[PDB]
């Protein structure tokens, strides 16, 4: 974020596993993974200002 | 605030976006100033360590100079750039907002009525 | 002596030289300030043959 | 000999005079074909001016 | 040369000089205005990247 | 301007390349030259001010201020060569180049389009003069002195760049042309007034004030000779340009907000004036003769009237050169007996007979003697004040006198009377002292005979 | 100390805040700060005297405290909105309750007292470091989140660090002390227009660390730790005295230099806000700070206090530092306002 | 509660001065607070009873400026009948400092609080008046 | 009491060069600087700057402004006009207020 | 659930409380940061149960990781408090006043 | 004038900086303090927004 250097080198260090709608250990589930799920796609592309 | 723009490639120094703008003169003043700072330095190093200055380490000044001059080359390219996308970015939100940014209508001055401050 | 002839009395040339730079230097900016060159309410006139331009 | 205790930088380190003046020479020769390529691709991304 | 050179030259410099007044204002406007209402394309804060979710079938069907 | 500039750039590598013997002659020489070629501002054959870039230009105020900065920088590096004799090679470098980096940034300051760059400059003087106070000052009062010089001064122009950039924020641009025509009424609110007294205090401190101006005193004496030279003709010019500048924008609000200040530079001149009488020291006493008569340009700045800045104007450029000469003329004594006192040296007209000359005319420039250029300005601030109110005359007479009082007491007990017979260390006059009094003298004659040249942009 | 255990702990002085700065997860930035302030320590310590001791235990003990805070915020914020990073929706509590420790371990205002205590007791180096290096993962962090930040916190927090940093710097003998107080000010500056506009923060940042580098390596030449021992450079290294004076009138923000830059373009876009009072008050003691700055050009460069028998002997004496660094960084520290939009933005 | 600090202007200046004298008084007992927490922190007394003693001092002194100030405000605004004076704040921070100096029994401190806090009161009111920001929100 | 070096004393400059100008102890350089000093001030600068500017003309614009207010005086005696207008802008200009 | 995690911030307060109010013995501070360790990872490992998150459990061990790496160093800097003072209190490193 | 301006505000401040810097090198108060700062934060988040 202040480096992006992960989004740079394409690798994925710390940000797979940071919301809880992320893959879990054998393909369970989180609890509210739908309603986290359906909050990251409607903030996507409008910034933090929009999407609160 | 730039950050998040549209296209922001993450550590991208010279985005290749930026060959459409018209590259710094090798002669401008910013860069035969940075060759300045470069001799400057040298002579500074000649001092500290006590050397003869203007007749010590001419390939040392030399090689400031150029390290100088050429860091403030691309350095500058870049800047350009980011002020040109500010002024892209402005102008496009004016147009896409304009009942935000409306026009001026300005009077004459035979309409407007200013008070006169006498000096008595 | 020639050399220290030149060593020293060679220093007369950076002042004149900058004095002619500075002129240069006050050309370039006139050269930059041509946006209304003739297109003045005043001094505005018809141009005559053979003058390709009013000033520099 | 006028140093009892023989200088450093009495006789010159030649490596870096030659790195050095390589370096420089080589900066130079790159900026200077970089801002030719750099005018020829502002110009033919516009109408060659 | 004058007196003409020196009256355009001072035309200009006023052109130049209120053109980049009333780009300065214009950009204080915007900045103020993008900051607000989250209008793009400066002042966008990140929000969570959408590709790391996981949309395979999971091992419980409500999810 | 660039070709007024860059040759005072060049100056410095050329006083550093130069060989140890020939680095003063050089210089000065060079120095002349560059005064030389800042007479061409003057060919102003029309109302239509010269503007050279975005960044630079002259108007019938600076053009004077800069000429005196340029003809000052060759006379002060006459007068540093007595002192600096003994000094190493390095240390009189280092001294000029002092100078010319102040001579350039007053230039720049004085050339300047935008206020921004003027505050920059105007603070960049701090520097150079600081470091030729602190470093070659005598007695150990330097130190006090150059701090008060830079707080006073930084205390008064940080308000100023709050309100320089305020400014900015509301209009768009610190340009001097587009704040002239672009221009509006300020309501009368505690707001505004506060604008107003941040953009005037830096300069007032500047000027000086009267009750703000014991920095200048404590630098006069405790200052080398060029330093006292410099500050006196041009950093006190500094505030005047600044105020007559930037009062444009502060209408209506000089009406109400100048009494405080229109009265106290009024009565300071007198105090002042009247300080020039008990005073031991000579450099006191040009230092409070100095503020005594910034008080008559402030008041006149203040009033704003034409009449008024014609006098401002051709004071500053009168008191700059008097104050010069005097100070000189002080040095060359001091360089003998090493003292301060004026009361220790009173019989110096049966030594020095022609230097007395420059005494007399210098004091009978300091009062208002007519035709003098000294004289015009006084009298057109006076009569602008009367037009003001006609109770000023009082105060401005009552200086009057002091004035006279106090310049003839100098001159009485420092030439005339019995010789000090034990002053056997009393070497006669150097040609190079005779040719600075010449120097600051001459051109006050030629004023004199051409004063549309220093009237200002009012005529 | 061997290579291989200088290897391992300078690289994990490194690897510290590169964690901090490249990370997405709040944890591992965490665990950054952790490596920065374990690896340090050692660096602190290596002489070995009782000062450097309670150098190490005042720096463990707040460093390890304002971890375990800003810990207590990252697991809230885990508990509330079920993610790690924070968010527009996340508690004002626990973000000021962050900002407060990572301003205890940056050392600003009334979180300072540790400051000026552990850059006395170590040697000057680690001073260096401490106060440059360290203070960028906190600053990144704070980077990341400025649209969240409350800013009557900061600007409490930067006046006052303003204002101490003035006052106690004001009455320092030991120099090491002095640029204590001068990075308590200069972050005060950092984080009065954090939220406003960061990348300002990060150019004073850049700028300040530029300005004590060289300062710090001038005091390294001689090891020099008192105004009396600078004193005595007129006769050791007379030739350091002109950018030594030039470095500290930037440092106190005079013009022409560009330590004057930081301050105006931040008290610029303070007043595209309309925080007149917060500028006026930063800049008026920003001036008390130039004061000691230049009482201490006096006693250095500007007159020359007495001297010892001995200094004959290390002007016999022949010298290999300073290295090419000094000069750069001391020219690029006075001499490049005039680039000034080009550092701006 | 800051609805109560806030209570200080639902009405123009002369009129609930007692009003204003408790807020003021109890604005003057919270800085003391703060001060001699700070004080007793650092620079601890010998005995707990001389810290209570040194905790009391600091905040019936800043209790008493803070009284005279409000009570001087608002008694200048009733006289004279110019509440939107600057000029009556000045004096309330005059009178203020006159007492700092009394507390301390020293007349240069009195002066400089009175010159200091006349000031700071009547750019306090210009602020109220002119809807200035002390710390405000990021807008640009 | 601590080691410094005497208070020096002072010289009489005149003493070894009676002909001494006050610029440098070196006599060839004194009489040099003295001779470049005279030179480039009094015999350059004071005449040759000063009769630039006496031949300078119409300086801000003084002899045209003579010129055309005898042009002005003129025409306008010889064609009934005034001498001045009390106003300089010609009311039709000028849009005035409808206050009511 | 609430009451829990309301207890367990009571907690890591109370330990806070002890580490910023310090006694004598330092040992009893580097004792009440563990405490705060504790309190941390059972409330991070409570948080990761209730939401079923199996994918930030790596996270409290770390933290217990880290928390026993400071704890060393603390031990460390105490040793060399003793050997310099012959004890670990903390009124004896006060000499840093210049 | 001395009195007033210069050799008020240097006594001003000289008085504040001997307040200010003249601790005595004790983490215990220093962390008292912190504690205070801590304090004094929470309560004005909790009386301004809650
Ligand atoms: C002629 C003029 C020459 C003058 C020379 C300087 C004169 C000497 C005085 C200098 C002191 C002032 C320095 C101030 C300054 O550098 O800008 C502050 C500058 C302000 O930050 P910013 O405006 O937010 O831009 C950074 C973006 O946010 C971050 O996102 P980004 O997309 O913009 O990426 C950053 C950008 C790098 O550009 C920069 O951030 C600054 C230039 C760094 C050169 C890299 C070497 O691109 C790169 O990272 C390069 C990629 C290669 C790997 C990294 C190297 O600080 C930084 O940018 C640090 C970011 C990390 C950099 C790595
Ligand atoms: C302004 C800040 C000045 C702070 C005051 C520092 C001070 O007290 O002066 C040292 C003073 C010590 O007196 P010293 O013992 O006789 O000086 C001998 C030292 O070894 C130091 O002098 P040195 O003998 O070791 O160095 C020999 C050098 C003398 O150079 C220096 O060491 C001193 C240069 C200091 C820079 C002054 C330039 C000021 C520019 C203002 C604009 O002789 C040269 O070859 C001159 C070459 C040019 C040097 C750079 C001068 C600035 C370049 C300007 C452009 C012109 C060239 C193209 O105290
Ligand atoms: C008598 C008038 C009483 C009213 C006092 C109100 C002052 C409130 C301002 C905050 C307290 C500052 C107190 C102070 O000036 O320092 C005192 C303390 C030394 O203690 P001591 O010597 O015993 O008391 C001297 C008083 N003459 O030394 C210190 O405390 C220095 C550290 C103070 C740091 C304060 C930081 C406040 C930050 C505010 C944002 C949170
Ligand atoms: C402005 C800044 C001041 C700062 C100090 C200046 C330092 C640089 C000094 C360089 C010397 C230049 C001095 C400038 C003044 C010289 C003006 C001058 O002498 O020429 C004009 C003078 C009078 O003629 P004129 O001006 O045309 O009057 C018409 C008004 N209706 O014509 C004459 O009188 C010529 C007669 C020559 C006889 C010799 C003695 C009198 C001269
Ligand atoms: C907060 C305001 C504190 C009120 C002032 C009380 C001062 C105090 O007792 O704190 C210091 C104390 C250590 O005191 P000590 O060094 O052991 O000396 C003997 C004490 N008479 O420190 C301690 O006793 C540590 C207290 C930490 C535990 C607090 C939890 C209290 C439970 C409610
Ligand atoms: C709008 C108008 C603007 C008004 C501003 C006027 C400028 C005020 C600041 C100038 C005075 C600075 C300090 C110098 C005062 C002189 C005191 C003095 O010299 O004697 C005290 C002595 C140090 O002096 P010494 O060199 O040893 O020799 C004399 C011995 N009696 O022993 C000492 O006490 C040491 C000196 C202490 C001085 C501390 C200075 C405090 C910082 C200065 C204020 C900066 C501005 C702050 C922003 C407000």
């Amino acid at each position: 974020p202040f480096l992006d250097i992960q989004k740079k080198l394409g690798i994925s260090l710390d940000r797979h596993f940071m919301f809880l709608s992320a893959e879990q250990p054998y393909k369970n589930a989180a609890r509210c993974h739908a309603f986290e799920k359906e909050w990251i796609e409607c903030a996507h592309g409008i910034g933090g200002t929009r999407a609160k | 605030m730039m950050n998040g723009r549209p296209g922001h490639e993450p550590l991208k120094f010279l985005p290749d976006e930026a060959r459409s703008l018209p590259p710094p003169k090798l002669n401008d003043p910013r860069l035969v100033y940075m060759g300045l700072l470069g001799y400057c330095t040298g002579l500074m190093d000649n001092m500290l360590r006590m050397r003869p200055v203007m007749r010590a380490g001419l390939h040392r000044q030399l090689l400031f100079v150029t390290s100088f001059v050429f860091a403030g080359y691309f350095y500058l390219k870049r800047q350009n750039y980011l002020y040109a996308v500010k002024d892209h970015d402005m102008f496009g939100y004016i147009k896409l907002h304009p009942e935000d940014f409306p026009e001026k209508e300005k009077k004459t001055y035979a309409e407007i009525l200013e008070p006169f401050h006498p000096v008595r | 002596t020639l050399f220290q002839l030149l060593r020293e009395h060679w220093v007369h040339i950076l002042v004149p030289a900058g004095f002619v730079f500075g002129c240069y230097l006050d050309r370039k900016d006139d050269e930059k300030l041509t946006a209304f060159r003739n297109k003045s309410m005043l001094f505005q006139r018809e141009l005559r043959p053979n003058e390709e331009v009013t000033w520099k | 000999k006028f140093y009892v205790r023989e200088p450093v930088n009495a006789k010159p380190n030649w490596l870096a005079v030659g790195l050095s003046v390589g370096a420089s020479v080589f900066m130079w020769i790159y900026l200077i074909q970089t801002h030719n390529e750099d005018v020829l691709e502002y110009k033919r991304r516009n109408g060659l001016e | 040369d004058g007196p003409e050179k020196n009256y355009e030259k001072t035309l200009a410099i006023l052109q130049i000089e209120s053109e980049k007044a009333e780009l300065r204002l214009k950009e204080q406007e915007v900045r103020r205005l993008m900051r607000a209402r989250g209008d793009g394309p400066w002042y966008q804060f990140p929000t969570p990247e959408k590709e790391f979710i996981d949309h395979s079938p999971k091992a419980t069907p409500d999810n | 301007m660039l070709k007024i500039i860059l040759p005072s750039l060049m100056l410095l590598p050329l006083t550093w390349l130069s060989s140890p013997k020939k680095t003063w002659t050089n210089v000065t020489s060079y120095s002349f030259l560059i005064s030389l070629t800042s007479l061409t501002l003057l060919w102003q054959t029309d109302e239509n001010y010269k503007n050279f870039s975005n960044m630079f230009s002259s108007d019938p105020l600076s053009t004077p201020l800069i000429i005196l900065t340029a003809w000052l920088l060759p006379l002060m590096l006459m007068a540093s060569q007595n002192h600096l004799k003994k000094d190493n090679n390095v240390l009189q470098k280092l001294y000029i180049s002092m100078l010319i980096s102040l001579q350039i940034l007053l230039i720049m300051t004085f050339s300047a389009t935008e206020l921004i760059m003027f505050y920059i400059l105007f603070e960049a003087t701090l520097i150079p003069t600081l470091i030729i106070i602190t470093r070659w000052g005598n007695q150990t009062e330097r130190l006090n002195a150059g701090i008060y010089f830079l707080f006073y001064t930084l205390i008064g122009s940080i308000p100023l760049l709050i309100a320089l950039i305020l400014i900015q924020n509301h209009v768009g641009t610190l340009n001097l042309m587009i704040l002239s025509f672009t221009t509006h009424t300020l309501d009368a609110s505690w707001s505004n007034n506060l604008l107003w007294l941040a953009c005037m205090m830096a300069f007032l401190i500047k000027m000086p004030l009267y009750g703000v101006h014991l920095w200048l005193p404590k630098a006069h004496v405790e200052a080398p000779i060029a330093g006292s030279m410099i500050l006196a003709a041009i950093l006190l010019k500094l505030g005047s340009y600044g105020m007559i500048r930037i009062s444009i924008i502060l209408d209506p609000l000089t009406k109400y907000m100048a009494y405080p200040f229109i009265l106290l530079s009024l009565w300071g001149m007198i105090m002042t004036s009247s300080i020039c009488l008990r005073q031991t020291d000579l450099k006191s006493l040009i230092a409070y003769s100095s503020v005594s008569h910034m008080a008559l340009v402030i008041a006149s700045i203040m009033i704003q009237t034409p009449w008024s800045f014609m006098g401002a104007t051709m004071l500053m450029i009168a008191h700059g050169l008097t104050s010069s000469l005097l100070f000189c003329l002080a040095n060359s004594n001091y360089e003998r007996i090493h003292s301060r006192t004026m009361i220790m040296a009173r019989g110096l007209q049966m030594v020095f007979p022609l230097m007395a000359t420059w005494w007399l005319m210098a004091s009978l420039a300091n009062l208002a003697l007519p035709p003098s250029i000294n004289l015009m300005g006084e009298l057109f601030i006076t009569m602008s004040l009367f037009s003001w109110s006609n109770f000023t005359i009082i105060l401005m007479g009552i200086n009057i006198i002091i004035t006279g009082m106090y310049s003839m007491y100098m001159i009485i007990t420092t030439q005339r009377g019995k010789l000090t017979n034990h002053m056997i260390n009393l070497q006669p006059s150097h040609t190079r002292e005779l040719t600075l009094m010449a120097l600051h003298m001459i051109p006050l004659i030629l004023l004199t005979t051409s004063p549309k040249l220093i009237t200002g942009l009012t005529m | 100390m061997n290579p291989i255990t200088l290897a391992i702990i300078y690289f994990t002085i490194f690897l510290g805040p590169v964690i901090t700065m490249s990370s997405t997860n709040l944890m591992l930035m965490w665990v950054g700060l952790e490596f920065s302030l374990l690896a340090i320590i050692p660096m602190l310590i290596n002489k070995k005297n009782p000062r450097s001791t309670e150098a190490a235990t005042k720096y463990f003990v707040t460093q390890a405290t304002a971890s375990m805070i800003i810990l207590l915020a990252i697991v809230l914020n885990y508990k509330q909105l079920g993610t790690w990073m924070f968010q527009q929706q996340t508690n004002g509590l626990i973000l000021n309750m962050t900002l407060m420790a990572l301003s205890m371990k940056l050392g600003l205002a009334p979180f300072h007292f540790w400051l000026p205590e552990v850059t006395q007791g170590i040697p000057l180096h680690m001073g260096l470091i401490l106060l440059t290096w360290q203070k960028i993962a906190p600053l990144s962090i704070l980077i990341q989140i400025y649209p969240l930040l409350n800013s009557t916190i900061i600007l409490m927090l930067a006046i006052t660090s303003i204002f101490m940093g003035a006052w106690g710097g004001l009455n320092q003998t030991q120099m090491r002390k002095i640029m204590a107080y001068s990075s308590i000010a200069h972050m005060g500056w950092m984080l009065a227009i954090l939220p406003y506009n960061p990348s300002l923060t990060l150019l004073n940042l850049m700028i300040y660390i530029i300005l004590t580098a060289p300062m710090f390596m001038a005091l390294m030449l001689n090891n020099s730790m008192t105004i009396n021992s600078i004193s005595l450079l007129w006769n050791k290294t007379p030739a350091m005295l002109t950018m030594i004076s030039l470095m500290l009138l930037s440092l106190g923000g005079l013009p022409p230099l560009t330590g004057f830059l930081p301050k105006w373009i931040i008290i610029t876009e303070l007043m595209k806000n309309n925080c007149l009072i917060m500028a006026t008050l930063m800049a008026m003691m920003a001036l008390l700070n130039l004061f000691f700055y230049t009482r201490l050009i006096y006693s250095t460069s500007l007159t020359m206090f007495p001297t010892n028998n001995n200094s004959k002997m290390m002007t016999h004496q022949t010298k290999t530092k300073p290295n090419l660094m000094f000069s750069t960084l001391a020219i690029m520290s006075t001499m490049t306002l005039p680039l000034a939009p080009q550092l701006i933005t | 509660v800051k609805r109560f600090f806030e209570s200080y202007h639902e009405v123009p200046d002369g009129t609930q001065c007692h009003r204003k004298t408790y807020i003021t008084t109890a604005l003057g007992g919270i800085c003391g607070i703060i001060g001699s927490a700070y004080s007793v922190s650092l620079n601890p007394a010998d005995s707990t009873l001389e810290a209570v003693a040194r905790v009391g001092r600091y905040t019936f002194t800043a209790a008493a400026i803070g009284a005279m100030f409000g009570l001087t405000t608002c008694v200048s605004a009733q006289v004279r009948e110019k509440p939107d004076d600057p000029l009556n704040y000045f004096i309330g921070g005059c009178a203020g400092g006159l007492t700092l100096g009394a507390r301390t029994h020293s007349y240069g401190t009195a002066a400089m609080g009175c010159v200091y806090m006349g000031t700071a009161a009547a750019l306090f009111k210009i602020g109220k008046l002119e809807g200035w920001e002390l710390f405000p929100t990021p807008k640009v | 009491q601590w080691q410094e070096d005497p208070e020096p004393e002072d010289e009489n400059v005149y003493a070894k060069n009676p002909d001494f100008h006050g610029y440098d102890s070196d006599p060839v350089v004194d009489v040099w600087n003295m001779r470049a000093v005279f030179f480039f001030g009094f015999s350059i600068v004071l005449v040759f700057g000063t009769t630039f500017v006496a031949y300078v003309p119409d300086y801000r614009m003084q002899e045209w402004a003579r010129r055309e207010a005898e042009r002005l005086v003129k025409y306008r005696e010889v064609n009934g006009l005034p001498i001045m207008e009390s106003n300089y802008f010609d009311p039709s200009k000028i849009q005035l207020p409808e206050d009511d | 659930m609430p009451s829990t995690f309301f207890n367990l911030t009571m907690a890591f307060s109370l330990s806070l409380l002890g580490t910023l109010m310090f006694r004598s013995h330092l040992m009893s501070t580097l004792l009440c940061l563990e405490g705060m360790v504790l309190s941390l990872f059972i409330m991070t490992s409570v948080t990761s149960l209730n939401s079923n998150s199996m994918s930030s459990m790596p996270i409290p061990i770390t933290i217990l990781v880290f928390a026993a790496c400071e704890a060393a160093v603390g031990l460390a800097l105490l040793v060399k408090v003793s050997n310099t003072y012959g004890t670990d209190y903390v009124q004896n490193l006060n000499l840093l006043q210049c | 004038l001395e009195k007033t301006i210069p050799k008020s505000t240097s006594t001003l401040h000289t008085n504040m900086t001997t307040l200010t810097t003249n601790q005595k090198g004790l983490i215990k108060l220093y962390f008292m303090s912190f504690l205070i700062n801590i304090i004094l934060i929470i309560i004005l988040y909790s009386i301004n927004l809650e």
